[PDB]
């Protein structure tokens, strides 16, 4: 049943694994430019110096969060829960 | 369960062209310009196959080097009538149907001289395109003696023609088992290529020139930890999630990774330090 | 049988005129190959 | 006896290998066979034979041979060698399969026509019609009559359709139909020789197997009794079949054997008789009783075989 | 729950057999392996390398579907992976 | 050199999508995934692929047809997708 199967979900797949993503940042960069690029080469990122990283899992997007150096142990501490219109004002870019 | 399904598109073409030189070579033979129709190339199991094919009816092997197994060839005992008759220059408008019985001596060679006059006009349609030597093994008279697939369930792929001399017309189908064109699926399906010449190569090259200034989007992953959905459930904002040392960054577009490199705080900026480009070729080689 | 003698020494002097005989069929045979086939072919006709 | 083809033999067998090889391969393989045997076993060598073999050979040379050159030996390769000058066509070629063709094509004639046929059933019916066509028309007519009604009028059929009258590809089929009967002459079917050899048995194993092949297959079995049969009734005997034969056969004979005959086979041999020769034997059959079985049935083997040395004759159509 | 509406990578596989790295060695590219789980037996079914059912392969609408036809069931998998 | 038993894996075809539309199925429920007749499958080891190839059935078992070292260049295209 799709109620049972809503239902299901919340105790049947309550303990389940699941794996995650973070991304840094987005560049515009060609094959000319990879090219070019050599040994020791810096690149930027439109991710300025202090934001929050992106946090997804699988691709889709979850939230966002930033690392933390504690106890000598980088973690990354999230911020927000993307709602779904932030998501869709975010996509309609 | 043995399902397959596929479409190709260079093969059509192949059998159209060898049918007019068919159709040339008969035309010459005979004194008198025949008709080849080919029908649509018909895919089915050999046991299909088996219980399609007109029994009674002659079955030829003719091996494709270097590809391993043997061809086959078949024709009907009307189409080998109307052929020989032709030869001997008779009208046949009373014909005879011969079955069960096995075909003559004479009736053997004339088939022996048809079957390599075919076995020279698919040579050239063949080596027109890729060069793929034929050689007959040996005729036979019953489909399951020549036993060539495995299984009779194997699938077979078979191109049926009708051959036509006037008023007589006939029928004859060019069957080869799946497992002969496996080596060249992809051959098979894409159409001939027209030119190769010295200049399709230099603008191949001048086509990678247009792509040199291409547009992709490189992704940067730091961390890929393994959690559970109840945790993230569980999980609010302000929650800090403990992550190994990053030692390096992983660039990837589209899923495929290119290279590594190094974080670092350049003009208060997320900048990325290159190590080397991570190249599939390098790989190999390091390997 | 002193007759049969000379008889049998006629024999003798007929095997040697055998043995020209076949000489001679030798030489048919060397000589004028060609000849020899033509012979070869109108005595199997004629057989 | 020396016949030709057994001067031309010994010819050969007194000359060499020399000569032999050509004449092998102007030749055939029983001939040739036959005169390696010669070679292997000979007793015909004399000293006037070898000379006089020598003088016929040289016979041969001045007449037969003419001090020709190679007759189609030699020349055919010089003919050959024309034909390579000439258009790349083996005309030549072509013209060696009709010889043999036409050849084949008399010999067709010769032979029987029943066995022409079924050599020719099995093979193209427009390959019968043009075979045929190109036959005897007497040859043809007696082939026509052979062949079943259906595949007859097929035959013709296709004669009539038959215009094509081709032109290298007609020679090869006849060769293709020599070969056929090129192969050992065979013929031992003895369809006869099956009754011949039960008539050569005793009468009581004839029967027994006439039983036996009755219980195997009526038809063989009647078609050996058939065999078997021999002046058994008047009509298709021959009345003056029956009157030639018996005057021929001793009186006393045909007395033995009719007493121990059915009396319908008496009267029926009796019709035969001059009426004086018809009483006396009736007289006799009634004054002597049924004599040994044995001399009965040696009496009408006795008349068989004098029914066997007239069809030797073969003056009229016994039974 | 936000966290409903997410994407899940799921695994099917036949059997499974305990073969050692020697019996790789000669198995050429062309060879035939046998598995442990018997013909018509319900294929496994997980998510993420997870267990979660079973189901079987039909060939329905001309595509080869797999049928749901047991549930998670954690005591069942306590005793599967007691194994 | 030194040998070991070792876990295989074959995976019939990746779907994307919630299991919500998968659980919400009852049971008796058949469904499709990528994994359709004709193409060759895959076998990993302990989770790590290694090559490419279609799986029969003899012997009321299964048995797999293997065709040859998936190479990393579609290795990348498999992750990918």
């Amino acid at each position: 049943g799709d109620v049972s199967g809503a239902m299901q979900d919340i105790d049947l797949i309550m303990d389940i694994p699941v794996k995650l993503t973070v991304e840094l940042g987005r560049t515009r960069m060609t094959i000319k430019e990879l090219l070019r690029l050599t040994q020791g080469s810096v690149v930027a990122l439109d991710g300025l110096a202090g934001e929050p990283l992106d946090i997804l899992i699988n691709g889709y997007l979850i939230a966002q969060g930033e690392v933390v150096v504690v106890a000598d142990k980088y973690g990354v501490r999230i911020t927000d829960i993307i709602t779904p219109s932030e998501r869709m004002r975010r996509l309609s870019r | 369960r043995r399902v397959v399904r596929e479409r190709l598109q260079a093969l059509e073409i192949i059998n159209e062209r060898f049918a007019r030189q068919f159709r040339m070579g008969l035309f010459n033979l005979l004194r008198r310009s025949p008709d080849i129709t080919v029908g649509a190339i018909r895919i089915q199991p050999y046991h299909e196959f088996a219980r399609n094919l007109p029994v009674p009816t002659n079955l030829n092997l003719i091996h494709l080097k270097p590809l391993r197994g043997t061809g086959l060839v078949v024709f009907s005992p009307s189409l080998v009538f109307i052929a020989v008759d032709n030869l001997f220059g008779g009208d046949g408008r009373f014909p005879t149907k011969v079955e069960g019985r096995e075909f003559t001596h004479t009736e053997q060679r004339v088939i022996n001289r048809m079957l390599k006059l075919a076995l020279e006009g698919y040579s050239d349609a063949w080596k027109a395109i890729n060069p793929l030597e034929v050689e007959y093994v040996r005729s036979e008279m019953q489909v399951k003696f020549t036993n060539i697939t495995t299984s009779p369930n194997d699938i077979v792929v078979n191109t049926p023609f009708h051959v036509e001399i006037g008023n007589l017309t006939g029928e004859f189908n060019i069957c080869l088992p799946f497992s002969m064109i496996e080596p060249l699926r992809e051959l098979l399906v894409n159409p001939p290529l027209e030119n190769s010449r010295h200049e399709d190569q230099n603008w191949r090259d001048n086509l990678v020139r247009q792509v040199q200034h291409s547009e992709l989007e490189l992704v940067a992953n730091f961390a890929d930890i393994p959690l559970r959905l109840s945790q993230i459930l569980k999980l609010k904002p302000g929650d800090v999630l403990p992550i190994e040392k990053p030692d390096r960054i992983i660039a990837h577009v589209d899923g495929v990774p290119v290279l590594t490199s190094q974080y670092g705080t350049v003009n208060g900026q997320y900048a990325l330090r290159v190590e080397h480009l991570i190249n599939p070729i390098l790989n190999s080689l390091n390997e | 049988k002193d007759e049969q003698l000379q008889q049998r020494r006629a024999n003798q002097r007929l095997g040697a005129e055998v043995m020209s005989q076949r000489i001679r069929e030798m030489s048919d045979n060397d000589p004028r190959v060609v000849a020899l086939v033509i012979r070869q072919w109108m005595s199997n006709d004629h057989e | 006896n020396l016949s030709g083809t057994d001067k031309s033999v010994i010819l050969l067998m007194t000359i060499g290998e020399d000569r032999a090889a050509e004449v092998f391969k102007h030749l055939s393989t029983r001939e040739v066979q036959a005169l390696s045997t010669a070679m292997a076993n000979v007793r015909q060598i004399s000293n006037k034979q070898l000379t006089d073999v020598l003088s016929e050979f040289e016979q041969e040379a001045e007449q037969f041979a003419a001090l020709n050159i190679n007759a189609n030996e030699y020349l055919r390769s010089v003919l050959v060698k024309a034909l390579g000058e000439e258009r790349a066509s083996s005309l030549l070629e072509d013209i060696l399969e009709t010889r043999d063709t036409t050849s084949g094509i008399e010999t067709l004639n010769f032979m029987e026509p029943q066995s022409a046929a079924d050599l020719i059933r099995d093979e193209h019916p427009q390959i019968i019609a043009t075979i045929l066509v190109h036959l005897k028309r007497s040859q043809a007519a007696d082939i026509l009559a052979l062949f079943d009604e259906r595949l007859r009028h097929d035959v013709m059929l296709r004669i009539a359709t038959f215009g094509g009258v081709q032109l290298a590809e007609l020679t090869e089929v006849l060769n293709g139909l020599l070969d056929g009967q090129n192969l050992k002459r065979s013929k031992m079917g003895g369809v006869r020789t099956a009754a011949e050899i039960i008539n050569l048995m005793k009468t009581q194993q004839e029967e027994a197997v006439i039983t036996a092949v009755r219980e195997f297959d009526g038809e063989l079995a009647q078609k050996i009794i058939d065999e078997m049969f021999l002046f058994e009734n008047l009509v298709d005997v021959d009345d003056r079949s029956i009157q030639r034969l018996l005057q021929e056969v001793d009186s006393e004979s045909l007395l033995i054997a009719l007493k121990g005959a059915e009396p319908p086979l008496r009267e029926k041999f009796l019709r035969n008789m001059s009426q004086r020769a018809a009483d006396i034997l009736r007289d006799d059959l009634a004054n002597r009783g049924p004599v040994r079985l044995s001399q009965v049935e040696n009496e009408q083997k006795a008349i068989l075989l004098i029914v066997r040395r007239l069809a030797e004759t073969g003056e009229m159509v016994i039974g």
